[PDB]
């Protein structure tokens, strides 16, 4: 409700006047940190290659995880099948050689 | 550029099997995910099944799950969908489609020409033609016939003015029906004879029905 | 699951149109649009964010707020009278889902009211213990009509077959609708109605036993 030290708590953006802490809309937008912002940031939406590991809350943005057979901040890449000479694919890392 | 050749436009009885095959050229095939997406006659698109670049991820629409199966042979740049125990509601055109990424997904940046698959309980049937008695309007109901198509004419083909044949509707019974309605003067009902010529070649049927005023 | 888009919209050539696609999973999965010219393989228009494949016109633009994606054509040209569908993953992430499609018509010819003609069952059919009403519609533009059947006052879904509209020699559309009934169902009612809703306005023809 009330802006502590000019700032609103996580999951809130301060009102236009400066007196109120409006809450972020769950599913729509979020804020992660103590802030005096005019809006909450909109949730990330998942691309094709991806699934929604954690849905977007008010304190947390959405985690999209690359699907089975790929990895990642712009598009999911196909994993390197083999290693180069003289040298496991996850949803966030290539193969390590 | 990308090329996708589907094939095998099949007529099959319910409970029967097909193997839709799609081949692809002009792009690395094993780099990309695939999917089948269908469409019944004039009624919206419907996602069938999805596959991963490697072949691991495989997704199936509830309406087909367990009945069809999906698989790719990256060695032959091919992608198949085996169908088992067909349904009369599986009557559709089937497009194999390239998903844009390597992972299983919903952005089909390319669409094959699509293969037509027809599932009908019914067997070949000749039509049962009823006259549509009566500027007046009379016609001929070409009821319950299989399969498509049928030729309608009037007075041995001698009349072509005012003639309109409507496209046939497949019934829930699986037997087609259409109407041809001609517009004629009121004075013609006393001086002219009106017979329609219905010829269904697949069943070898020629019926000439007289349209007389009730 | 199921994302619902209006089945029919329209634009006057050179104008703008927004086709919206709505579904409680478009809150957490980017959209994606296709175009399907009558009897072509769907053609991808706008995949997610707002990026468009090489080869599709500048004019086109995808957008997203809340649980709605929205395809937007600026200055719709003649070569845009096509079906546009949308898709995302379902609520979870495993299945794909398509919108019921929108017939986007581009306004070429001026709008035309449908021409209905309804036929009660012929005596010959009833003698075979059958009964079929025939409702024939023609000369309407744009070609998207809602056909409804009535038994006195009650809506009849069972026994109905209907065709999907098609272009005549005049460029206007036409469709046919059939009501199959038992002769006992035919006599039990005072009147049977065929109702054709076009551009809002409904044309009604009635027949009685």
């Amino acid at each position: 409700s009330s802006p502590s030290e000019g700032l609103c708590p996580p999951g809130h953006h301060i009102s236009e006047d400066g007196r109120d802490c409006i809450s972020c809309k769950y599913g729509q937008d979020y804020s992660t940190h103590w802030n005096d912002l005019l809006f909450c940031l909109r949730c990330t939406r998942c691309d094709s290659g991806e699934v929604e590991l954690s849905p977007c809350t008010t304190t947390r943005n959405t985690v999209c995880q690359c699907e089975e057979g790929t990895f990642r901040p712009e598009m999911c890449r196909k994993c390197r099948t083999g290693c180069p000479r003289g040298m496991d694919c996850t949803p966030w890392s290539d193969i390590e050689c | 550029e990308v090329q996708l050749v589907q094939s095998g436009g099949g007529v099959e009885r319910p409970g029967g099997s097909l193997r839709l095959s799609c081949a692809a050229s002009g792009f690395t095939f094993d780099d990309y995910a695939m999917s089948w997406v269908r469409q019944a006659p004039g009624k919206g698109l419907e996602w069938v099944s999805g596959i991963n670049w490697q072949g691991g991820s495989t997704g199936y629409a509830d309406s087909v799950k367990g009945r069809v199966t999906i698989s790719r042979d990256n060695a032959k740049n091919s992608l198949y969908l085996q169908m088992n125990s067909l349904r009369a509601e599986d009557t559709a055109v089937y497009y194999c489609a390239k998903i844009l990424g390597a992972g299983r997904g919903w952005y089909f940046d390319y669409w094959g020409k699509g293969t037509t698959v027809t599932v009908s309980s019914a067997s070949t049937k000749g039509p049962s033609v009823f006259p549509l008695a009566p500027t007046a309007a009379l016609g001929c109901l070409v009821k319950d016939y299989f399969p498509e198509p049928v030729t309608v004419s009037w007075n041995s083909g001698a009349l072509t003015s005012g003639v309109h044949t409507f496209p046939a509707v497949l019934q829930s019974s699986g037997l087609y029906s259409l109407s041809s309605v001609v517009t004629v003067p009121s004075s013609s009902l006393g001086t002219q004879t009106y017979i329609c010529n219905v010829n269904h070649k697949p069943s070898n049927t020629k019926v000439d029905k007289k349209v007389e005023p009730k | 699951s199921e994302l619902t888009q209006d089945p029919a919209v329209s634009v006057a050539l050179g104008q703008t149109v927004r086709i919206t696609c709505s579904g409680d999973s478009l809150r957490s999965y980017y959209a994606s649009w296709y175009q399907q010219k009558p009897g072509q393989a769907p053609v991808l228009v706008i995949y997610g964010a707002n990026n468009r494949p090489s080869g599709i016109p500048d004019r086109f633009s995808g957008s997203s707020s809340g649980n709605t994606a929205s395809l937007t054509i600026t200055g719709a040209q003649a070569e845009d009278e096509a079906d546009y569908y949308c898709n995302s993953a379902d609520s979870s992430g495993n299945h794909v889902v398509f919108g019921g499609g929108t017939k986007l018509t581009v306004l070429g010819q001026p709008k035309a009211a449908p021409s209905v003609t309804l036929f009660p069952p012929s005596s010959e059919e009833l003698q075979a213990n059958k009964a079929t009403l025939v409702c024939l519609i023609s000369d309407f533009y744009p070609g998207a009509v809602t056909v409804a059947w009535k038994a006195d006052s009650s809506p009849v879904k069972a026994g109905v077959e209907t065709t999907t509209p098609s272009k005549q020699s005049n460029n206007k559309y036409a469709a046919s609708s059939y009501l199959s009934l038992t002769p006992e169902q035919w006599k039990s009612h005072k009147s049977y109605s065929c109702q054709v809703t076009h551009e809002g306005s409904t044309v009604e023809k009635t027949v009685a036993p």
